[PDB]
RNA sequence: GGAUACUGC
DNA sequence: TCACGCAGTATCCTGT
């Protein structure tokens, strides 16, 4: 307590609670926005890496915290001026980091997860005495059962919980809870009821003291996404909250590839006139939907193909969102019904709603005229024999023996070997050759 | 978009742009204030500090100097008036173009413009950041012994002019109420 | 592509 | 035996 200290920072952990009321500098709002972001990132990348009880993770992330000087351990001398300035710069960065991360529902799960992850690890780390005086000055009251009473109902307590031992029962400590809440619990009668409260067990008090935070913090960022406006307008934060995220401290663009070699002709025609126009009619629309869900587009991968093939058909943005992406979450069995919707058989192509003028799905063998079919073919730089076998098969209606012909031809293969009966296989079939 | 450091050599005259603390790569990088631009050159602008702290105060003197002028141009790209005089007739987004009537004038060099560039002039030379961040392994391995520990100094002492007329600045207070409510 | 609602002027 | 027009926004579904 050199100059303009105080007894404001009792204990190294601390709920969050209360915002820093201090003027701070801007190089001191950047020097501790960043180094938290990078204490939380080092955190997440630990956590992926190893299984956070593991003591590897315990010796990187202390030696994170060393290096970024922030507090971790506890100190049994006084607050030193040194260990305050520390807290300070926890307690100011954390709130910081909050005005950084509760513009989206995605950043704020990161950022609660980390803190977390954290806050466990820190506690993780607290002697009992001072673990019952971070207990105490919370107002958590926790001696959750004291421990005397657990005593008085030691006997009790033991004949309650199935398969606790002696001493690893005097390990663990329990909680109390109207027994209204505990129905499933008190019905098979395997917890003690005293009072009209059970004693229901959990190492185990991190996870209750954990519970509390993770409350706590999810209400203070819908608190702070709330009062986003007051601080947009100061320029100065703006690069730095808008962006501290992206602080340094199968594929779309494929897909056109595949169009020249494994799709079918009748995906190769959707596909070619959806580039041509950027717009399907409903039925192309379904058609290749169902397709590309086959061949393995993930659903975030085709709403991002569709908005952008879409958005380029001088449409709006927002149009998109509003009537395509239920149609798009549907195929993939998202919504509705929510079943998972095959892709289409050439049974069904064939068979399925007949293409008028304006329209492209179907199967090209069956919905082109043998005129047309021979010049998609010429154009193709089919040779005029294989050309020529196609056309007889089409005239002989086995459309599918000319698909068959068609993937002989282009994959140069003598034979197939397939019986051809789903684009999807088809597809399958000219990756296996081709990869 | 910030302007970077131009410095005449005394002694060949020519022109020096920094825009980093260090320049090269591998053990060959070396602080930007060690050695010119010009291979024939053996002058070291290191040597010449009080001319850099000089032209570095004209510098900053003359970006304050602008950003004071007040220039505002109408965003109306069929307009394009360039005024300095403010009107008091505001629209909802600010001053209102008396050349067109119908469309905002913006500052031709706003406040962001000039923190920004002050903050590159910072950045030029700050040794510690540049070390943690802009620096590879290796490179920061050579770089974190003597031998420049007195170009360290140096640019300790080029950085605290930036720092001073930053600390005067007011776009270098945050004030922690007004955020956390 | 379709189906079900109800606002406006 | 019946029943006014058209323009526009919002929501939801597509297996045997
Ligand atoms: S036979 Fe099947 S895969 Fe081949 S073009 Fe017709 S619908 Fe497409
Ligand atoms: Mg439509
Ligand atoms: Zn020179
Ligand atoms: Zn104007």
């Amino acid at each position: 307590t050199g100059d303009r200290k105080g007894d404001l920072y009792p204990s190294s952990l601390q709920f969050y609670q209360h915002p820093p009321t201090e003027n701070i500098s801007l190089i001191e709002f950047e020097t501790f926005a960043i180094e938290r972001l990078k204490l939380l990132k080092a955190v997440e990348n630990l956590g992926v890496s190893y299984v956070k009880n593991s003591e590897e993770y315990s010796k990187k992330l202390e030696l994170e915290l060393r290096k970024l000087k922030f507090p971790y351990r506890p100190l049994h001398e006084e607050i030193s001026d040194d260990v305050y300035d520390l807290r300070r710069k926890d307690h100011i960065s954390h709130f910081i980091l909050r005005l950084a991360y509760c513009q989206s529902e995605d950043l704020r799960r990161w950022f609660i997860q980390q803190e977390m992850d954290l806050f466990k690890f820190r506690f993780g780390l607290l002697t009992k005495e001072s673990v019952q005086e971070f207990l105490k000055l919370n107002d958590l009251q926790y001696v959750a059962i004291s421990e005397d009473e657990k005593n008085m109902h030691k006997e009790d307590l033991m004949n309650s919980s199935f398969g606790l031992s002696l001493t690893k029962m005097e390990d663990t400590e329990f909680y109390k809870v109207p027994f209204q809440a505990a129905l499933d619990l008190v019905r098979p009668r395997k917890v003690f009821l005293w009072r009209g409260f059970a004693f229901i067990p959990h190492k185990d008090i991190v996870s209750i003291v954990l519970n509390d935070f993770r409350a706590k913090l999810s209400k203070a960022l819908a608190l702070s996404a709330r009062s986003l406006p007051v601080v947009q307008s100061d320029e100065r934060l703006q690069p730095l909250l808008n962006h501290l995220s992206h602080s340094y401290i199968i594929s779309l663009e494929q897909i056109d590839g595949f169009a020249a070699k494994s799709f079918p002709l009748c995906m190769r025609q959707l596909h070619k006139s959806l580039r041509e126009n950027h717009h399907l009619r409903h039925g192309g629309r379904m058609q290749y939907g169902l397709f590309l869900k086959g061949i393995g587009l993930t659903l975030e991968q085709a709403l991002q193909f569709w908005r952008l093939e879409f958005t380029k058909g001088k449409v709006d943005s927002e149009k998109f969102d509003k009537v395509y992406a239920y149609s798009i979450r549907h195929n993939y069995g998202k919504e509705g019904k929510r079943t998972d919707y095959t892709p289409y058989s050439c049974m069904k192509v064939i068979l399925s709603n007949p293409p008028s003028q304006g329209d492209y799905h179907g199967c090209p063998f069956r919905h082109s005229d043998p005129e047309l079919l021979k010049q998609k073919l010429q154009s193709f730089k089919v040779p005029s024999s294989g050309i020529n076998q196609i056309l007889e098969l089409v005239k002989g209606m086995h459309y599918q023996l000319a698909c068959q012909k068609y993937f002989e031809l282009t994959h140069s293969v003598d034979d197939c070997g397939f019986s051809l009966n789903h684009p999807n296989q088809y597809f399958a079939e000219s990756q296996k050759l081709l990869t | 978009d910030c302007e970077r450091f131009k410095f005449f050599c005394p002694k060949c005259g020519t022109e020096n742009i920094y825009d980093n603390v260090f320049d090269g790569s591998g053990l060959q990088i070396e602080p930007g204030l060690k050695r010119c631009s010009k291979p024939e050159c053996d002058a070291s602008p290191l040597d010449y500090v009080i001319q850099v702290h000089n032209k570095l105060l004209l510098d900053i003197r003359r970006y304050i100097k602008k950003y004071y002028s007040g220039w505002l141009v109408c965003e109306e790209k069929t307009c394009q008036n360039r005024t300095r005089r403010l009107p008091l007739s505001f629209s909802r987004n600010g001053p209102i173009c008396q050349a067109c009537s119908k469309a905002t004038l913006r500052s031709e060099y706003p406040e962001k413009a000039l923190y920004t560039q002050l903050c590159f002039y910072r950045f030029i030379f700050d040794w510690d950041y540049a070390l943690e961040k802009v620096v590879s392994e290796q490179e920061r391995g050579h770089l974190k012994k003597k031998l420049f520990q007195e170009s360290e100094n140096q640019y300790k002492k080029l950085k605290s002019t930036v720092d001073q007329v930053l600390s005067r600045s007011g776009y270098s207070e945050v004030n922690l109420s007004k955020l956390f409510q």
